[PDB]
């Protein structure tokens, strides 16, 4: 990954990688981005690592909905979905420590 | 593009990025280099900045240039803020890192645009810097002798030469002399702040002088001070912080009397307070009195009654400085006025220099501060000998903690060229051509010397090529002589730290500013 | 020859480096060094006048109109009111040679505005001026040895 | 200026004159770009100004008075013709294909000899 | 001092500038280069939107400021004007020229220096391309035209249609052919009229054995298709006889206006009597008709045609063998129209083209004629298609004018950079460097080839520098020369068997405009600009 | 005053990478949006307000498109689409926008990826080049000597418009208007609607009265009351000359001496007008019709011959006059033969229709121009059922031209889809994934067609693609009324073949050319 200058409203310059501060200096605006900042800023408190998977995640399953939606499917029957399998993958996960 | 009629980031926020945007900042960074180019070497120049308020800066030194210049440049900061690292770790070189960061930017710049991946580019640069500075450790050359005439010459030697770029360059050897006086005096810490430094307008440079004690400026004598003998040859100095006048004896306190004889009483109690003071410092033995605190004009006349000198408001540095000299202890309350805590000087006197009167204390024998007074014809004038005999102080510390030197000149930086050359020639052929350029880069100092002097630089460095492929390691650029030389032979020589610090802080910033490729700037709020 | 530079990136994109930029100015090389020659050389030949016993008078007034004549060359550079960065460096020169010495403030002014006038046609000619400042140090070396040489002592 | 009766129906107007007469380079400014007076904008605000290599072939101002507000093509048509400025009209192809060639040199096929 | 109102650069600060300019010019263009480049889509002040992966019109379009910038935008219209290929490659290179000038310039190398070691390095490329990188196309064949029209057709919007417009385009210069004096077969490109219309797909454009008129009949009642065509050109109108300035018509007597009257338009009658007498049934004029000379065609059973543009008058009449005729006057002072002046055409039929209608003369007799009708998916798409097979046609011209092909890809360019690299060590001692640093900036066109690929430019590069190396080292690996670049799979690949062919002269005079700009923008080390 | 140095001017903007290819993408899907609504039997119609004033009330996806200003460049190429759409065969309009943008999403899908976008059009020309084929393999041919089948065809070209209510008659209607407008002559044929086969619409009575006429109606009046407004055999002649004594070309001025020349000159004005109406009446007709005035004294003339006379008539309304009553315009009166007069047209009648005068040329005998009387509830209703008929005309030109006849419902989008996937199995390129996804791109037709019968998109669509997975289903199709699966030879809708190709051509080209498109420039001065 590469770092980004990012400077935020007060000229003070940020040099990172880490999504976390990036999200936090970037001034979203957006009340949907905003929630998945939201989201990506509590994984950062609870665990410390793993932000940028959340936002990519988040991402990836949001385009993938638009997708199904497009195609016929409700909003009901995408949530629905989404949670069996979220279920599933935290299901799964013990077994696969190595 | 389009509209989104809600937008995700505020308006006004602009984002560069890909190959653009870095090519850009190489770009800013070869400005920022070119505002401080000129100044490297014995034939540099100086540069004048004007601030807004109108006052001018006249400065060689580069971290002085970059800092006046309010640089705003995301990517072009980090060269000021390298310049900035080298002066406080070093103290000298502050030209070289900037120029060597923006030549190993500009020598990558044509892979970069290329499509070359960044994370090659920034291994290249790190396995080239740990090879460099392994060799400058290696090829360094130390003496193994602890010799006093030798440790001496060095450390002149060393302070010639990082003084052979400035205004001062002309008396370099005897700044260089008084400069590494100054710096053996210091104990252990070798603190900057026990090197006063005084600025007194006029006189030639070659007048200036480094008292072997400490001497600072008069300070808002009352009345009464002309009375007081200016001259003593064996004084005890009292070192005190102590308010030496008539005032309430506290902020809070308050004095309640019904009767006048009370009244009187609480009069000649105050002046008896006064004068209990002034007696116990009088009956230490000691003829000078200098403190932290103001001394009333009642203080003053008494102790030009008993012949001795007072100077009050004196700055807390000037009597540390005096504390560190003579061998007292500053004291803030004069009940125990023990001959423990007194100063001793041989002798102290009171003379004009150049329209202002200072106070001087010499004959120190046990001092461990000195005290540089600069004459000069302008206030810019002596600025610019401060900042050169701080440049040439650093180096004389940096040099006291370790004697390994290398010949300047660009002698040290060919020699790491050829080396890294040769390695290169040994690898598969991807790093092969970042390493060369990397060398290739390394090579900007001694034809930045050349451009700076009027020589033709290519001849120059064509010569110091074929001289250091065939052998010799300490061969630079002579400037006198238009030629090459051995820079060692020609006492050229500088600390390795200085070479080592340059081409790491050089290679840490070439390497963040390639590992970027996305730049946000956030609108800016209040405005006002 | 002056604003410093200006490209605005070779793609288009806005380059900025040093704050307010294009409301800076610059002057690089031999022509920054012309124009404070010629500066100075404008101050020595106005000081110039007030030499000697026939140099005459100088009448000066301040910001509040007061009125101030005088023949000596310290007060003078410090009442003017200068603008030009080597103008200032002439006035403190004659400060600092009054600070100093006390008498003479006008000479050095001279000296320096003809040491500055020479050093013109030097440079003309294709001279680093810091081999013309080594010369002119190596020259004034040599005069004031002659000056301690040629000296001699009163009671 | 935005908001005044007869700035939409002037609008309309142009785009079909302009429609019909190619010629002409109908074009519209805001009072406040032209930098005029604040009693120029106020009172007689709608007006359509011709001109005519570079000097003032028509001075009409307060069109609406002589127009209305709800004026059609046809009526600033007529209104522009029995003032003789309008250029006449000329009959043109309605839409054909395209060739876009304009000479140059060597465009020219010659007999083998 | 010097008291002049404006504005004045000097020395590395103005070199900078110029330097600057151009590197943005080029980068303008450079992702519009080789068969991985992308085109352009440009949008006026007033709406009007281009298409374009052409860098001449990119250039023309833009509005430039800088008078170096001006200087690359006029070396890319002489290039199109001149050869009217390689529009890009030729900006490309004078930039990186330019670029690498100022490098050894900074270097207090002097510009006079670096210009000659310029232009006896672009002598020599010339020279060794002519001896060896050129293929003569005589043992090629017909594939030889087609392989360099698919090559040309790279890159464009008509690029995988190729293996039909490459067809189409041999086939159009194949059809103007001719042989002016001393025998050499010319190819006047530019007589092969081009139609755009939108509608139907490309591979549905047509090729017309004849030429096509963007006009149509004038009056309704005239038939739209005639079998034997006896096709007429005329450069006057046909309208009521009007009396010059000089003359002026004055009536005494009265019983003379009724004559007057009628003679006005009798004598019109009377030419188009004649006209139609010598039996002529399509009858073309630069000039007006109007309704009543229309009406004489109509009841004649004839075709005519009104407002022919000059050059396709020209056109159709030499096709056909008709002569232009601006007066039925002969050399006895009357008026006489012969038979002799009729072109002829085994056919005229006005067709419909996408609700509209233009006019064909199929077959023309004593020369064959060639016009093309583009199909498109709008307006803007035919255009990019009408600029691309104007660039294969140019191509094609050049290749069988001049019978030297070279192979693309940048072979030329590996193969030019290795030589001058070789050779500049025996050439001065500064010029050496000049001639070095030009074989160098070669180098930016098989670069910006695999960067607008996406492929390993470095690598890639290397490669090929590699094995064009071990064609000029060793004696038996001569075969190596056509090693190129094949960028679908982003390796080298034997560009003259695949087929990547290009006229040599592109080449060579892209070489000498560019280096010739760039000594051009290296002359200058100061600049005054004049306040207005 | 101030100059600041550039190199292009201030006005021009530049964006490039993937950007670009987004917006133009979303460009597209949202001109696909405006009208995904209004395809299909159950469309809804829209109101399109001009800028002129007027209102566009209609469900036709060219103009919906063409009323639209738009500022990206991509939103204008579609808009250019759209008219070429209709300009080439006259439907399928909205079918075309809904998949261009289709492909374009599916064409994104990969340029998020890191493939080229050449390659993604390589696959895109050669699945076009396998749609054509599959086309028109699973085409069949139609009669066009059967009237039932050429109604049937025209009825489901129009079943998804306003005028479905009214089934027979526009289909009737269309369909007499097109055969009698068809002619032949000197070996080539043509249909030429757009210049015969005039709709004229007045506001006003029923739509049910509307019929297409056996000749040619005009808004015109006789010149004088005595003219006979009711004939029952006339004989026609057409001219363009003005009836009137005019000025010649050259300046003519006279120079009158004698008393009786004024009178005189006068006189032979009247004279050359009775000339001129002599040389008119000497072939004996009934109406005379110029496009040019006639004078009153013409008129007179005319009278003495018992002939109607109607002036200003214009040029197109002449010709299909002369093309109904098999007449040929004359200019020159003198030059009037015999096969110049029209007979043919069996009765010519002026009749009053509301407040104004119309003339009726309506019983000819193989008339080869027509006009159709459209009657109804007011301009925009008239407006829209003229739209409709336009492209009911068109659709029978279609037909007549090509007697191919496709499957219609989306049955044949299946059928192509289903046989491109099918052929994607054997290729094992990088090419296989962009030709399957515009193969299936082509579904959104039918989806579209669920979506908006208001039925269940997913399970109707997964069963129609699983029935066309069968071996003969290629007809079986979506009922747009019903929201079931039906087969298409049951119930009866099919197409031409040249509609389904012209769109599927155009939808691929125009996905073609915005995929070539990386770098905007914008704001630069016309030059021009
Ligand atoms: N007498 C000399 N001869 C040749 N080179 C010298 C001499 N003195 C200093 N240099 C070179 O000048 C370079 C710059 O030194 P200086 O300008 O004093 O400080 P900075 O490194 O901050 O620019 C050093 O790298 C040194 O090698
Ligand atoms: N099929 C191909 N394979 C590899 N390279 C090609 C091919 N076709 C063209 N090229 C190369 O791409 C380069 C750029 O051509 P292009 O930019 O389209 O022409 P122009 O320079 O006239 O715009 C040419 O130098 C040519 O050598
Ligand atoms: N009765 C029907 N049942 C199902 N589909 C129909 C029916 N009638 C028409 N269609 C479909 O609707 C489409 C026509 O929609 P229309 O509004 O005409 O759009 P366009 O103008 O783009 O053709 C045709 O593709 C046809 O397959
Ligand atoms: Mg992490
Ligand atoms: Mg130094
Ligand atoms: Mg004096
Ligand atoms: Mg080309
Ligand atoms: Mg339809």
């Amino acid at each position: 990954g590469m770092n980004k200058m990012v400077i935020n409203h007060l000229e003070k310059l940020f040099v990172t990688n880490d999504a976390a501060t990036i999200l936090r200096e970037l001034e979203v605006q957006h009340p949907a981005a905003k929630m998945i900042v939201m989201a990506s800023h509590m994984q950062e408190q609870e665990v410390g690592d793993g932000t940028n998977f959340v936002l990519v995640f988040a991402g990836a399953l949001l385009e993938l909905a638009e997708e199904l939606l497009r195609i016929g499917l409700s909003v009901s029957e995408v949530i629905e979905g989404y949670e069996i399998a979220c279920r599933k993958a935290h299901e799964i996960l013990p077994n696969l420590v190595c | 593009m389009m509209p989104t009629p809600v937008i995700l980031l505020k308006e006004g926020t602009d984002s560069s990025q890909g190959i653009p945007q870095l090519v850009s900042n190489i770009s800013a960074c070869q400005v920022i280099a070119e505002a401080v180019r000129t100044t490297l070497g014995p034939r540099g120049m100086d540069k004048l900045i004007v601030d807004g308020r109108g006052k001018a800066t006249i400065s060689n030194d580069g971290a002085t240039i970059l800092k006046l210049l309010d640089v705003v440049h995301p990517a072009a900061k980090t060269l000021v803020d390298i310049a900035k690292s080298q002066d406080a770790e070093v103290g000298d070189g502050t030209t070289s890192v900037t120029l060597l960061a923006a030549e190993f930017l500009k020598q990558v710049k044509p892979y970069v645009e290329e499509g070359l991946h960044p994370q090659i580019i920034i291994r290249a640069f790190r396995t080239a810097t740990q090879l460099a500075v392994n060799k400058i450790k290696e090829i360094a050359v130390t003496v193994k002798k602890a010799d006093k005439v030798e440790q001496r010459k060095l450390l002149e030697k060393c302070a010639m030469t990082a003084l052979s770029s400035k205004l001062i360059s002309q008396q370099k050897a005897f700044f260089a002399k008084m400069v590494v006086d100054a710096v053996m005096m210091l104990d252990d810490l070798l603190q900057l702040k026990m090197i006063g430094i005084k600025k007194v307008q006029g006189g030639a440079l070659e007048d200036s002088q480094l008292v072997a004690g400490v001497a600072f400026k008069k300070t808002f004598s009352y009345a009464g001070f002309e009375m007081q003998p200016k001259k003593y040859h064996n004084p005890k100095i009292a070192l005190l912080n102590v308010e030496l006048e008539l005032k309430a004896e506290k902020d809070n306190a308050e004095i309640r009397v019904h009767t006048v004889e009370d009244y009187q009483a609480i009069v000649d109690a105050e002046w008896n307070i006064l004068y209990d003071k002034l007696e116990k410092i009088h009956h230490s033995g000691a003829k000078v009195v200098l403190s932290k605190l103001p001394i009333g004009d009642v203080a003053t006349q008494y102790f030009a009654d008993r012949d001795m000198f007072c100077a009050g408001r004196v700055p807390e540095e000037d009597l540390k400085r005096t504390m560190m000299a003579c061998g007292g202890s500053i004291q803030t309350s004069v009940n125990a006025l023990s001959a423990d805590v007194l100063g001793r000087c041989q002798v102290f006197e009171e003379t004009q220099i150049g329209g202002e009167r200072y106070n001087f204390f010499t004959g120190c024998p046990k001092a461990k501060t000195c005290t540089f007074i600069l004459r000069g014809g302008a206030e810019q004038f002596m600025e610019e000998t401060e900042r050169s005999l701080h440049d040439a102080i650093m180096i004389v510390r940096r040099a006291i903690k370790n004697d390994s030197v290398v010949a300047g000149g660009g002698a040290i930086e060919m020699e790491l060229s050829k080396y890294l050359r040769d390695y290169s020639r040994t690898i598969p052929g991807k790093q092969q051509l970042l390493i060369g350029a990397y060398a290739k880069a390394l090579e900007i100092i001694p034809r930045q010397l050349c451009d700076n002097a009027g020589f033709d630089a290519t001849n120059i460095l064509n010569k110091l090529r074929a001289r250091h492929a065939q052998g010799g390691t300490w061969y630079g650029v002579d400037i006198n002589n238009e030629d090459i030389a051995d820079n060692f032979e020609a006492f050229v020589w500088e600390p390795a730290m200085v070479r080592i610090n340059a081409l790491t802080a050089a290679s840490e910033a070439a390497c963040l500013i390639v590992s970027v490729d996305e730049t946000i700037k956030n609108p800016r709020s209040t405005v006002d | 020859a002056s604003m410093g530079t200006l490209a605005f990136d070779e793609y288009g994109r806005p380059f900025l480096i040093i704050k307010d930029q294009d409301r800076k100015s610059r002057l690089m090389g031999l022509e920054a060094l012309k124009s404070h020659i010629m500066a100075a050389k404008a101050v020595a030949n106005t000081m110039r006048t007030s030499l000697g016993p026939n140099g005459l008078d100088k009448m000066m007034v301040d910001k509040d109109g007061d009125v101030t004549v005088t023949n000596d060359g310290a007060t003078i550079l410090s009442m003017m009111d200068v603008d030009h960065q080597i103008a200032k460096l002439m006035v403190e020169l004659s400060k600092s040679q009054d600070d100093e010495i006390g008498d003479g403030t006008t000479g050095v002014v001279v000296l320096a505005g003809a040491l500055l006038e020479e050093a013109e046609q030097l440079l003309d000619r294709g001279i680093h001026p810091i081999r013309i400042a080594d010369g002119y140090e190596q020259a004034a070396r040599v005069a004031i040895e002659h000056l301690d040489k040629i000296s001699d002592s009163v009671l | 200026e935005d908001g005044i009766p007869g700035t939409e129906a002037m609008n309309g107007c142009m785009i079909c004159l302009a429609a019909e007469y190619p010629a002409v380079k109908f074009c519209k400014v805001k009072s406040s770009v032209i930098g005029a007076s604040s009693q120029f904008t106020r009172n007689a605000l709608p007006a359509l100004l011709i001109y005519k290599g570079g000097e003032l072939i028509g001075n009409f101002v307060r069109v609406t008075d002589q127009l209305g507000d709800d004026f059609f093509a046809v009526d600033l048509e007529a209104f522009l013709q029995e003032f003789g400025l309008l250029p006449e009209k000329e009959v043109l192809v309605l839409t054909s294909v395209r060739n876009s060639a304009t000479c140059h040199s060597e465009d020219s096929d010659l007999e083998i000899d | 001092p010097l008291s002049v109102f404006g504005d004045r650069s000097t020395g590395e600060t103005i070199r900078s500038q110029n330097v600057m300019a151009a590197a943005s010019i080029a980068n303008i263009v450079k992702s519009s280069l080789g068969p991985v480049g992308l085109d352009k889509m440009l949008v006026d002040d007033i709406g009007d939107v281009t298409i374009t992966n052409d860098g001449a019109t990119i250039l023309k379009l833009l509005e430039v400021e800088h008078p170096a910038a001006k200087v690359l935008c006029e070396l890319a219209d002489l290039q199109d004007k001149e050869v009217g290929d390689g529009t890009t490659s030729v900006v490309i290179i004078a930039a990186e020229l330019l670029k690498n000038a100022d490098e050894l310039v900074k270097q207090k190398i002097h510009p006079t220096s670096v210009i000659s070691g310029y232009r006896l390095a672009c002598k020599e490329a010339v020279r060794y391309i002519n001896e060896n990188l050129i293929v003569n196309t005589d043992e090629l064949g017909r594939d030889c035209l087609i392989n360099a029209a698919k090559t040309s057709m790279s890159s464009k919007i008509i690029g995988i249609n190729g293996d039909f417009f490459a067809n189409m385009v041999v086939d159009a210069v194949l059809a103007i052919k001719y042989t002016d004096i001393r025998g050499q077969p010319r190819y006047p490109v530019n007589s092969v009229n081009i139609l755009k219309a939108h509608g139907r797909s490309q591979m549905e454009s047509m090729l017309i054995s004849g030429y096509a008129l963007n006009c149509v009949v004038g009056s309704q009642g005239m038939p739209k298709r005639i079998v034997n065509a006896k096709i007429a050109c005329l450069d006057f109108s046909l309208q009521k006889t009007k009396m010059k300035l000089g003359v002026q018509v004055v009536i005494t007597d009265p019983e003379k206006l009724d004559q007057i009257r009628q003679r006005e338009s009798d004598i019109t009658k009377e030419r188009i009597q004649k006209i139609l007498a010598t039996g002529a049934n399509v009858i073309l004029t630069t000039g007006g008709i109007d309704d009543m000379c229309l009406k004489y065609f109509v009841e004649a059973g004839a075709m005519a045609v009104r407002r022919v543009l000059k050059r396709d008058l020209k056109r159709i009449a030499k096709a056909s063998g008709a002569t232009i005729l601006s007066t039925l006057a002969n050399l006895e002072g009357e008026e006489t129209f012969e038979a002799a002046m009729l072109g002829q055409a085994e056919e005229v039929v006005q067709e419909r083209i996408c609700d509209d209608e233009l006019i064909l003369i199929k077959n023309t007799k004593a020369r064959t004629s060639a016009s093309i009708i583009l199909r498109g998916a709008n307006d803007f798409m035919c255009d990019e298609m009408e600029r691309s097979l104007h660039d294969a046609l140019c191509v094609v011209k050049r290749v069988l004018e001049s019978k030297s092909v070279v192979p693309g890809g940048g072979a030329v360019e590996a193969a030019l950079s290795i030589y001058l690299e070789n050779y500049a060590t025996s050439m001065g001692s500064r010029e050496q460097l000049a001639i070095a640093e030009f074989a160098r900036s070669l180098l930016v066109i098989p670069n910006t080839l695999a960067v607008n690929a996406a492929q390993d430019s470095t690598d890639l590069v290397a490669k090929l520098r590699a094995f064009h190396n071990e064609a000029q080292v060793n004696p038996e690996r001569k075969n190596l020369k056509w090693i190129g670049l094949d960028l679908s799979n982003g390796k080298p690949r034997d560009n003259k068997q695949a087929g990547v062919f290009e006229p040599t002269i592109v080449k060579v005079k892209s070489l000498k405009f560019a280096t010739e700009a760039a000594i051009t923008i290296l002359r200058i080390d100061d600049l005054i600009k004049l306040h207005p | 005053g101030h100059r600041p140095v550039l190199v292009l001017s201030q006005n021009t903007k530049r964006e490039s990478g993937r950007k670009v290819q987004s917006g133009n993408i979303n460009a597209a899907k949202t001109i696909a949006d405006i009208i995904r609504t209004c395809l299909g039997p159950k469309s809804m119609m829209k109101m399109l307000l001009d800028p002129m004033g007027g209102i566009v009330m209609t469900n036709d996806g060219n103009a919906i498109l063409r009323e639209i200003q738009v500022q990206h460049p991509a939103a204008k190429s579609m808009i250019e689409i759209s008219r070429t759409q209709d300009e080439e065969v006259g439907d399928g309009t909205t079918s075309v926008i809904i998949l261009a943008g289709e492909m374009l999403s599916v064409a994104e899908h990969f340029l998020e990826q890191q493939m080229h976008p050449t390659v993604v059009i390589s696959a895109y020309r050669k699945a076009l080049d396998d749609m054509i084929s599959t086309l028109k393999k699973i085409s069949i041919p139609v009669d066009i000597s059967d009237s039932d089948m050429m109604l049937n065809i025209i009825n489901s070209s129009i079943t998804t418009k306003a005028i479905s209510r009214w089934s027979s008659l526009a289909c009737n209607i269309a369909l007499d208007a097109v055969k009698m407008v068809q002619f032949e002559e000197n070996g080539r044929k043509e249909i030429d609607i757009k210049k015969y086969a005039r709709v004229e619409k007045i506001p006003g009575g029923i739509i049910e009265d509307s019929c297409v006429l056996r000749g040619v109606m005009i808004n015109k009046d006789v010149t004088h009351p005595r003219m006979r407004r009711y004939i029952k055999n006339p004989r026609i002649v057409l001219l363009d000359s003005s009836l009137e004594y005019k000025k010649g070309e050259s300046q003519t001025d006279i120079e009158i001496t004698r008393e009786e020349d004024f009178t005189r000159i006068l006189q032979m004005e009247e004279e050359y007008i009775q000339q001129l109406c002599e040389d008119i009446i000497q072939l004996k007709p009934d109406v005379v019709i110029t496009e040019k005035g006639i004078s009153d004294l013409a008129q007179h003339y005319l009278m003495r011959a018992n002939i109607t006379a109607i002036r200003r008539v214009r040029k197109t309304d002449n010709n299909r006059i002369a093309r109904a009553c098999g007449a040929r315009i004359v200019s020159r009166p003198e030059e009037l033969r015999e096969d110049d007069v029209g007979t043919g047209a069996g009765l010519l009648e002026i009749k009053k229709i509301g407040d104004e005068y119309f003339t009726f040329i309506t019983d000819c005998k193989d008339p080869k121009a027509c006009t159709i009387l459209l009657r109804g509830a007011s301009k925009e209703i008239l407006s829209e059922v003229e739209r409709n008929l336009q492209d009911a005309m068109q659709v029978c030109r279609n037909v007549l031209l090509d007697p191919q006849l496709v499957p219609g419902g989306g049955a044949s989008e299946m059928a192509v889809a289903h046989a491109l996937t099918e052929k994607s199995k054997a290729m094992t390129g990088v090419e296989q994934w962009p030709y399957r996804a515009v193969a299936q791109a082509l579904e959104v037709i039918p989806r579209t067609l669920i979506q908006n019968c208001g039925a269940s998109t997913i399970r109707l669509l997964t069963s129609l693609r699983a029935k066309h997975t069968q071996e003969n289903c290629e007809t079986w199709g979506v009922n747009g009324e019903t929201g079931t699966l039906v087969d298409m030879k049951e119930l009866g809708i099919w197409e031409p073949l040249a509609v389904k190709l012209q769109t599927y051509k155009t939808a691929v080209e125009t996905a073609v050319l915005l995929l070539r498109i990386d770098d905007i420039v914008s704001g630069h001065k016309k030059k021009g």
